[PDB]
C-alpha cells in the first residue's frame, strides 16, 4: 500500500475520483472503495515487478517518490478505456520510465522518512575466500 | 617445512585433477523446458569425453581452457622444503639427492 | 485436430461461422462441416510446419494456446478473399508471430492439461563417449 | 485461473462485460460464463507460454500483477473483431510487453500474497564436481 | 523542503498559485496549503531520487539552483492534467534534464549560501593498502 | 551578483522590465526589485552550476561575458510562461550553449577588468614524486 | 574596443543606429552612446571568450577582420528581440562561425596594421631537456 484513497484525493481532487470510481450511478454520487483499492493494488504490483531485483519487496516503509508513482499508476488504472494521447497515459508512461530507471541502477530509491531503504544483498555475494598463510602464524 | 610441502603437494594434486577437459558453459534461449535443460546439461557434461554433438542454432556452448597453468611453482616449493629438511636433519643435502656437478664434490 | 467446430463457435459466435461457412445459400442457413474441417486441417498443417523441429508432430494432447492459435488460423482461412487491413488478417499474423517465436526457441509450449508436451530428442544427441581408465579399475 | 469473472467485473464494470460476453440477445441481458471462462483460459495459456522457461507452470499461487495481466488479456480476447487502433488492443500489447520483459529476465515476478514464487531450477544445473585431495585427508 | 509557498508565490505570482491550488471554490479564493506542501514534497522526492548517488540526501542547506528546480517541479505537479505541449511541462522537462546532468557528473552542485555541499564518500573507497618495507625501518 | 537591475534596464530598456516585473498592477507602474533580484539569483545559480568544475565559485570579479549571460538568463527567468518559439527562449538557449562550451573546456573565461579569473587547481594535482639519486649527491 | 560608434555608423548608416539605439523617444532623434558602448563591450567580451586560448587578450592592436566581427556582433546585440530568421541574426551566426574557426586553429588572425598579432606561448612549452655528454667536452 504505497498510496491510499486520501492520497489519490489530495492529488487529483475528490470530484475526479468520484467520477472515475463510480460506474453504477450517473451522475456519480459516491466513491467506490473497492475499485480504488484494486487500482492501488495493481499499481503496487507493477512497482513490485519493477523493484524486486534491487530491494526487499515487503517494504516496511514507503519512499515519497514511490507514493507519487503509485498514485499516478492507480489513477491511470482507474480508467476503463485509455488512449495513447490521453495526458494521464503520458504521466503513467513517465512514471514507468522512472521505475525502469530505478530498476536499471540509473536512479536511486530515496529516504522513506529519515532512514534509507533496505537494499537487497545481491552484490554482497562472493566466495568464502581462501587466504591461509596470511593469518599471522 | 612439512606444512609447506603438504600444501604444495595437495595443490599440485588438485591441479593435476583439473587438467585435460576444458570447462565449458552452455546457454539456452527463453522458453526452454526443464527436460530440455537437463538434456543440455547432460550433453555439456558428456562433451569432454564425447567427440561430437549437435545443438539448435539458438543454443551456444563455449570452451574456456580451465587450468592453463604449470607445476613449476609447486615443484620449486617442494624442493625448497626438501632441502631445508635435509639440512636440518643430516646437516647436508647431498646424502639425500644426487649432486649433478663435479669439481667441488 | 487442435480445434473443432464447437471451439470455433464458442470463439466467434455461431452466426459469423454460419455466414463464412455457407457459400451456396444466400442468406446462409446452415454451417457446412466440410469447409470448417478443411480450414481446421490447414491450420493444423501450418502449425505442424512451425512445430515439427522441436516436438513430436503426432501430439497425443493439445495445449490450450495451440487451440487458440488453431481456431484463429481456421477462421482466417475460412475467408475466400482477405485484405491486408482486415482485422482477422492481423490476428492471424499475430498468431503466426507466436508460432515463429515458439519455433525459434523464444517461447515455450505450455501444459496440455496437467503434463508437459513431448519435446523431441534433438539436443539429446552426442557421441558415444570414450572414457576408459576412469571406470574404477 | 489467474483471474475470475468477479475480477473482470471489478476491473471493467459489469455492463461492459455484459455487452461483450452476450452474443445471442440484443440488447444483452446476461453474462455467458462459458465465453468468459474460455477467454480467461486463453489468457492463462498465453501467460504460461511466456512464463514456462523461468517458473513452474502449475503455480500454487497467483501474483497480483499476473491477475492484472490475465484480466486485460481476457478482456482483449472477448472481442470478436479488434482493430490495431482500439485502446484495448493497445493495453493488451502493453501487457504482452510486460510478459516478454518478465520472460527475458528484465522484470521479476513479485509476491503472490506474502511469499516468493517458485523459480524453476534452470541455472541450478552444474556438473557433479571432482575435487579430491581437498577433503581434509 | 527545497522550496516554500513564499518561493512559489515569488516565482509565479500569487494569482496563478491561487488558481491552481484551489479545487473546491470556483472562482478560487484561497490557497490550499496542503496541496502546495504535497507538491513541494513530491518535487523534493524526485530531486532526492536524482541526487542520492552523489550527495548526502538529508541536506543541511539548500543550493539556490535546487530551489529553482524544486519550485518548477512543484508548479508542474500542481496541475491535475498536463499536456506535452504545455510550456510548464517543457520547463519541468528542462529542469529534469539539469537534474540528470548533475546526477551523471556533468554538472556540479553549487554553493548553498557560502560553503560547498557535502559530497558523499563514494570515490573515497580504496583497499587498506599494504606497503611494508617502506616505513623507514 | 553577475548583473544588477541597472544592467537589465540598460540591456532591455526600462519599459519592458516594468512590464515583466510587475504582476499586481495592470498596466504596470513600478519595477518590483524582489522579482528582479530573485531572477538574477537564479541566473547566477545556473552559471555557478555550469562553472564550478573549472573556477572558484565565489568569484571576486565578474567577466563581462558573464554579465551578458546573467542578464539574458535573468530576463528569460522573469517570464512566468515561456514558449519554445519565443525569441527570448532562443537567446537563453544560446547563452546556455556558451556556458556548456565554457564548462567543457571549449571556451575560455575572459578578463574581468584587467586580470585573469582564478582557475581552480584541478589539473595541478600530481603525486609527491620520488626522484632520489638525482639531487646532486 | 575592437570597434567604435563611428565604425558602426560607417557600416550600417546612421539612421539605422539611431533607430535601434534610442528606446525612449518615438520617433528616435538621438543615438544613446551608453547602449552602443555596452553592445560593443559585449561583442568584445564574446570575441575574447573565443580568442583567449590562442592570443594575449589585452591586444595592443586590432586586426581589421576583428573590427568587422565586433561591429556585426554589436549590431546584433543592439536588438532587444531577435528572431532566428532575422538576417542580422544570420550575419551574427556567420561571424561566430569565423570566430570558432579562428579558435580551432582553422583560420589565422591577420595583420593589425603592418605587424603580426601576439600569439600566446602555448605550444612553446617543453621540458628543460637533459643532453649532457653532447656539449663538446
Amino acid at each position: 500500500s504505497y498510496c491510499t484513497l486520501a492520497d489519490l484525493i489530495e492529488q487529483y481532487s475528490e470530484q475526479k475520483i468520484r467520477e472515475v470510481s463510480d460506474r453504477v450511478n450517473k451522475p456519480a454520487t459516491t466513491i467506490d472503495t473497492v475499485i480504488v483499492d484494486r487500482a492501488i493494488a495493481d499499481a503496487d504490483s507493477e512497482i513490485d515487478l519493477h523493484l524486486h531485483g534491487r530491494y526487499q519487496l515487503p517494504l516496511a516503509s514507503v519512499p515519497t517518490a514511490l507514493k507519487r508513482i503509485a498514485c499516478g499508476l492507480a489513477y491511470a488504472n482507474l480508467h476503463i478505456v485509455l488512449k495513447e494521447e490521453n495526458p494521464v497515459y503520458k504521466t503513467a508512461e513517465h512514471l514507468r520510465k522512472l521505475l525502469s530507471g530505478i530498476a536499471n541502477g540509473k536512479l536511486s530509491l530515496a529516504l522513506d522518512a529519515d532512514g534509507k531503504p533496505a537494499p537487497v544483498a545481491n552484490t554482497v555475494q562472493i566466495s568464502e575466500g581462501r587466504n591461509d598463510w596470511g593469518a599471522d602464524w | 617445512p612439512y606444512l609447506f610441502r603438504h600444501y604444495a603437494t595437495s595443490d599440485l594434486a588438485e591441479m593435476l585433477e583439473i587438467y585435460g577437459l576444458p570447462i565449458r558453459l552452455g546457454k539456452y534461449p527463453p522458453g526452454t523446458a526443464d527436460e530440455e535443460k537437463a538434456t543440455l546439461l547432460r550433453a555439456v557434461t558428456g562433451l569432454g569425453h564425447a567427440a561430437a554433438g549437435i545443438i539448435p542454432e539458438t543454443m551456444a556452448i563455449d570452451f574456456q581452457q580451465a587450468a592453463q597453468g604449470s607445476s613449476d611453482p609447486f615443484l620449486a616449493m617442494m624442493r625448497q622444503s626438501e632441502d631445508a629438511i635435509s639440512k636440518a636433519v643430516l646437516g647436508g643435502t647431498l646424502t639425500s639427492t644426487t649432486s649433478q656437478s663435479g669439481g667441488g664434490a
